[PDB]
C-alpha cells in the first residue's frame, strides 16, 4: 500500500522520491498530499458575460 | 492538470508595435480586470520563468498550527468556598486573532481539523513542597452530553465521549478531526438569524443574536488534572493549536482591517483608523 | 503494493 | 458586429418583463455561475418543491433613491428587499425553505455633463457592523431587515449610547464597508462600476451562493448589495444636484420546500 | 382482491396531502374526465402560464358544519370556496386567468345506529335563484361568493320585500335545487350519495368545465357542490341528533395566465 | 502479510487506501478493522409469520 | 504478501 511520489529538488549536492504509507483506516488521519491544482483567476478576474478580448475595445 | 508547484509562463520576447489593438486601454466599469503581461505594453526578451506558486496555494497558506486558546487548570485541594480548578472551553477559532484572519479571507470552507496540545506547568507557592508528574484529561464535550460541574464526578467517565489523557513532559497530544460540519461547508460569515420573530409571540421570544447559527456550534473541551491533590500548589495550563488540512475555501472577502471586536464583524470606536499619513507626492 | 506519483 | 450589436446595447427577457439599456459596461455572472436549480445528486429536502417559474422570476422595480453630493452609500439585502414582491414573495414566506438566484439591475442615467461613479457590489454573507459597543451582534431582526427601503452607510461610527433602550441596528462605516474591512477591496466581490460618462447601468447576475442547497429565506440573506459613491457626484457648478438610483431584481431558478402556514413576521 | 384491496378503503395523496378512508362508495370521475393542463391546441392566453403544483393541488379543509334533523342543506362555489386557501387563492388573485380540475373530499360518519343519506352533487355553472320577486338577477358578489362559509338551502321561498335597503342574496329553495328545476333530477349531474349505513364519505374528481379553456376565477365559478339530505338524520330515539360534516377540496391542474398587482375585491 | 483497504474519503484537498500489518499471534490483540456489515431491520420491525405487503390491509 | 480490500 505505500505510495511514492517525487520531490521538485530545489538545491543539489535522476529523479528524488519519497514514500507514504497511511496508517489509518479515516482520512482524516492522514497528513496532508501537498500535490494541489491550480487554477486560472477569471471567475474573479474576468466574470464578464461575453469573453473578453484584451487587444480589443472592452466597450464596443 | 497545472498543479501548484508548475513554474510560471514564460515571458516571450517582442518587440515594436504600432496598431489598432489597444491592449493597454480598457474599461474597469464592466467589473473586469485586465489580464495584461508586460509584452502588452513594453518591449520584452525571452525569459524562462521557473519561479512557482506552490507555496500560496489553499493547502500551504494554511499549513500551520495556529494557537486558538490557552484553558487553565489547577491541582488544588477542594474546600467550602472553592472547588479544585477544572477548565471549561467552547471550540472556536474566534477567541485568538491570526488565524481567525486568514480564515476571514474566504466566506466559507471545508477542512479536516488537526488539534495538538502543548501542556506547562509551574509551582505558584513560595514552598519547597512538590509535585508529582501530571496527568491530565482533555475531553470533548459535543452538544448535548452532560458538562463536568466537578473535577471528579461521572461525566469524566467518558464512555462516549473523546478523551486524551496526557502524561505531562511527555510529547505534546495531537488528534484529527474529519470535516464535521453539519453544513456542505463551514460559513465564516452567517448573515441571518438563528430565529424569526413572530408577530403573535413576544419579542423576547422570538429575539435571537444577529449573525449567529447553533448556540453551542461545536461542544466544548473540558480540561482537568487527574491526580489528587498535592500539599503544594501546581497551575497548568494548556495551550490549544489548531491546523486546518486538506482545505477548501469558497468566496474571497477583504480582510479584517481594523481590530476584532467580540466574535462577529462588529467594530470598537477609537480603532477605526488603520490607515497612516502619507502625502499624496511623496514617495 | 506501490502506487507511483 | 457589422450588423450593428453592442456590449453597450443589452435587452434582459425574464417572465412578463423586458429590461432596455443602451450604455451598459457589459454584464457579471458573479463567480462565472449562472443560476440553476437544485441537482438531486445536491439535494436534501425530499418533498416535491415548488417552482413558480415565470410568477417570481420577474423584474421587480424597488422604491427609487436619490444621489446627492452628501450620500455616503446604500444597502439591501436578498431576499430580504423581495419579500414583499408579488408571488416570490408569498413563496417565501409560505415555505420553510427557499433557494434563488437573481439578476440585479441598478439604474442611474445624468448627462454628459454630470460625473460621479457608483461602487456596485454583490456580497455573499454581507454581515454588517453593529452600532454598539456595549453589546456585540445585538442587530434586531427589524433593523437587520429594512425589506425594499434598505439601508444606508455613514461616514462616521457613533456608538449607541442608550442603555436603557437600545437602538439595536447597524453602522455600517462606508470606508469599512460597514464590515470592518477596507473599501478599496470590495472589488474582490462580484461588481460593477456606474460611471457616469460611460455608463448608465450595473446589471449582476447573481447564482445561489451559500454552504447548504437550500436555506430558510426568512431567517437568512445570502446576497447583499451594496453601493457607494466612489467618486461624488458632481454637475456643472451646482452646489446641489441630485439623480435618482433605482433597483430592479429579478429572482431566477427559485425552489420551495416545506410548505406549511404563512410566516407572519415582526417587522416593526 | 385475495390481497384485501377495496373498493370501499381508498388513499388519496396530493401535494404533501393524503386521505385516507375505510367506507368508500367507489369514487366518481366527472364525466368520465380525469383534469388535465390545457393543451397546446385548445391554448388561448400567449404568456407562459404559471403551474404552481404542489403549491396549490393540495388537500384544504373548509370549516366544519352540522348535519341535523332540521338541516335543509349546503352549498359552495369553486373556486370561490377556495378563494382563501394558501397559495392557491394567491394564485388565484394574482392573475386575470385562471383553470382548474378539482377533487372533492365530503367526510361524515356516525354510527351503525345512526340513519340518514346525503346527496352530494358537483353542478357546471350553477347558478342559482335570488330573494327577490321586484327585481331579477340581482344578488350581489359579495353575497353570490361567501368563500368556504357556503350557503344553505331552505325549505320556503320568501320574498325580500324591503325595497329601499333589498338583501340581495339568493333564496335557494331545496326541492327546487335551488335553481327552479327539481331536485329528483339533480342525479344527472355528478354525484355520490352518503348514506350512513354504507359510506362515510363521498368523492368527485373534478375535471375543469367551461365554455372557454381558461377564464377569470375572481369573476366566475366553474363548479357549484351542494348537498342536500335526501333521508333526514336520525338516531336511536333522541330528538336532537347531531353529526358534523367536513369538506376537504384539493385543486388540480391549475394553471393560471395574465399577471399583474393582485386583486382585492370588496367581499363585505 | 499486509491488508491494503481503501478509506472512504471525506474532505478532500484517485482510490486512497491505508495499510495494516498484525504484529501478534492472537486475534483479540488485533485492533478492529470496521469494516462491518449492515443488515434488514426485519426479524424486530416485521416479525410476523405472514409476510406484509405495505400497500395492502394489514389485515384482512 | 499483500491482500487488497
Ligand atoms: C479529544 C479532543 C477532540 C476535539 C474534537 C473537536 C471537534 C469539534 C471541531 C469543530 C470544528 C470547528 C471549525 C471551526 C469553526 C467554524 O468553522 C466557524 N464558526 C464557521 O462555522
Ligand atoms: C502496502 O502498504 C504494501 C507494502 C507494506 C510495506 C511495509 C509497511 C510498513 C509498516 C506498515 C504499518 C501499517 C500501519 C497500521
Ligand atoms: C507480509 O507481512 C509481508 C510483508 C512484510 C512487510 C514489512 C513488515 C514490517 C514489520 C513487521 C513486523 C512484524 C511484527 C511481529
Amino acid at each position: 500500500g505505500a505510495q511514492v511520489s517525487s520531490q521538485k529538488v530545489g538545491a543539489h549536492e535522476s529523479t528524488i522520491n519519497y514514500t507514504t504509507i497511511n496508517y489509518y483506516r479515516d482520512s482524516a488521519s492522514n497528513a496532508a498530499s501537498k500535490q494541489d491544482f491550480s487554477q486560472d483567476p477569471s471567475k474573479f478576474t474576468e466574470p464578464i458575460k461575453d469573453v473578453l478580448i484584451k487587444t480589443a475595445p472592452m466597450l464596443n | 492538470a497545472a498543479t501548484s508547484r508548475d513554474a510560471l509562463p514564460n515571458t516571450e520576447a517582442s518587440g515594436p508595435t504600432h496598431s489598432k489593438e489597444i491592449p493597454a486601454l480598457t474599461a474597469v466599469e464592466t467589473g473586469a480586470t485586465n489580464p495584461l503581461v508586460p509584452s502588452d505594453t513594453v518591449q520584452t526578451r525571452h525569459v524562462v520563468q521557473h519561479r512557482s506558486r506552490s507555496e500560496s496555494s489553499i493547502e500551504s497558506f494554511f499549513a500551520r498550527g495556529a494557537c486558538v486558546t490557552i484553558m487553565t487548570v489547577d491541582n488544588s485541594a477542594s474546600t467550602t468556598n472553592k472547588d479544585k480548578l477544572f477548565a471549561v472551553w467552547k471550540i472556536t477559532y474566534k477567541d485568538t486573532v491570526q488565524l481567525r484572519r486568514k480564515l476571514e479571507f474566504f466566506t466559507y470552507s471545508r477542512f479536516d481539523m488537526e488539534l495538538t496540545f502543548v501542556v506547562t506547568a509551574n509551582f505558584t507557592e513560595t514552598n519547597n513542597g512538590h509535585a508529582l508528574n501530571q496527568v491530565y484529561q482533555i475531553m470533548y464535550v459535543p452538544p448535548g452530553a452532560p458538562v463536568p460541574e466537578k473535577w471528579d464526578d461521572y461525566t469524566w467517565q467518558t464512555s462516549s465521549n473523546p478523551s486524551i489523557f496526557y502524561t505531562y513532559g511527555t510529547a505534546p497530544a495531537r488528534i484529527s478531526v474529519p470535516y464535521v460540519g453539519i453544513s456542505n461547508a463551514y460559513s465564516h460569515f452567517y448573515d441571518g438569524f438563528s430565529k424569526v420573530p413572530l408577530k403573535d409571540q413576544s419579542a423576547a421570544l422570538g429575539d435571537s443574536l444577529y449573525g449567529a447559527a447553533s448556540l453551542n456550534d461545536f461542544g466544548i473541551l473540558a480540561v482537568r488534572v487527574v491526580n489528587d491533590h498535592n500539599p503544594t500548589k501546581v497551575t497548568s495550563k494548556i495551550r490549544v493549536y489548531l491546523k486546518p488540512k486538506h482545505i477548501r475555501v469558497w468566496c474571497p472577502r477583504p480582510p479584517r482591517a481594523v481590530a476584532y471586536y467580540g466574535p462577529g464583524v462588529d467594530y470598537k470606536d477609537g480603532t477605526l483608523t488603520p490607515l497612516s499619513t502619507k502625502d499624496l507626492t511623496t514617495y | 503494493g506501490s502506487s507511483s506519483t | 458586429e457589422a450588423c450593428g450589436y453592442s456590449d453597450r446595447v443589452l435587452q434582459l427577457t425574464l417572465g412578463n418583463s423586458t429590461i432596455t439599456t443602451q450604455e451598459a459596461a457589459n454584464s457579471v455572472v458573479a463567480y462565472g455561475r449562472w443560476p440553476e436549480y437544485l441537482r438531486d445528486s445536491e439535494a436534501n429536502p425530499v418533498d416535491q418543491p415548488t417552482e413558480p417559474d415565470v410568477a417570481a422570476c420577474r423584474f421587480y422595480t424597488l422604491d427609487t433613491v436619490s444621489w446627492t453630493k452628501e450620500s455616503r452609500g446604500w444597502w439591501w439585502k436578498l431576499p430580504d428587499a423581495l419579500r414583499d414582491m408579488g408571488l416570490f414573495g408569498q413563496n417565501m414566506y409560505y415555505h420553510y425553505l427557499g433557494r434563488s438566484g437573481y439578476t440585479v439591475h441598478v439604474q442611474c442615467n445624468a448627462s454628459k455633463f454630470h460625473q460621479g461613479a457608483l461602487g456596485v457590489f454583490a456580497v455573499p454573507e454581507m454581515c454588517l457592523a453593529g452600532d454598539s459597543n456595549t453589546t456585540t451582534m445585538y442587530t434586531s431582526y427589524q433593523n437587520a431587515n429594512p425589506g425594499e427601503k434598505g439601508g444606508t452607510f455613514t461616514g462616521t461610527f457613533t456608538p449607541d449610547n442608550n442603555q436603557t433602550s437600545p437602538a439595536r441596528r447597524f453602522c455600517p462605516v462606508d470606508y469599512l464597508l460597514g464590515n470592518g474591512t477596507l473599501l478599496g477591496n470590495a472589488f474582490v466581490f462580484p461588481h460593477q462600476i456606474i460611471n457616469l460618462r460611460t455608463n448608465n447601468c450595473a446589471t449582476l447576475v447573481l447564482p445561489y451562493v451559500n454552504s447548504l442547497s437550500i436555506d430558510s429565506m426568512v431567517k437568512h440573506n445570502n446576497w447583499g448589495i451594496a453601493i457607494l459613491p466612489l467618486a461624488p457626484l458632481n454637475f456643472a457648478s451646482e452646489s446641489s444636484p441630485e439623480i435618482p438610483i433605482t433597483l430592479t431584481i429579478a429572482p431566477m431558478c427559485c425552489e420551495f420546500n416545506g410548505l406549511r402556514n404563512i410566516t407572519l413576521p415582526r417587522l416593526q
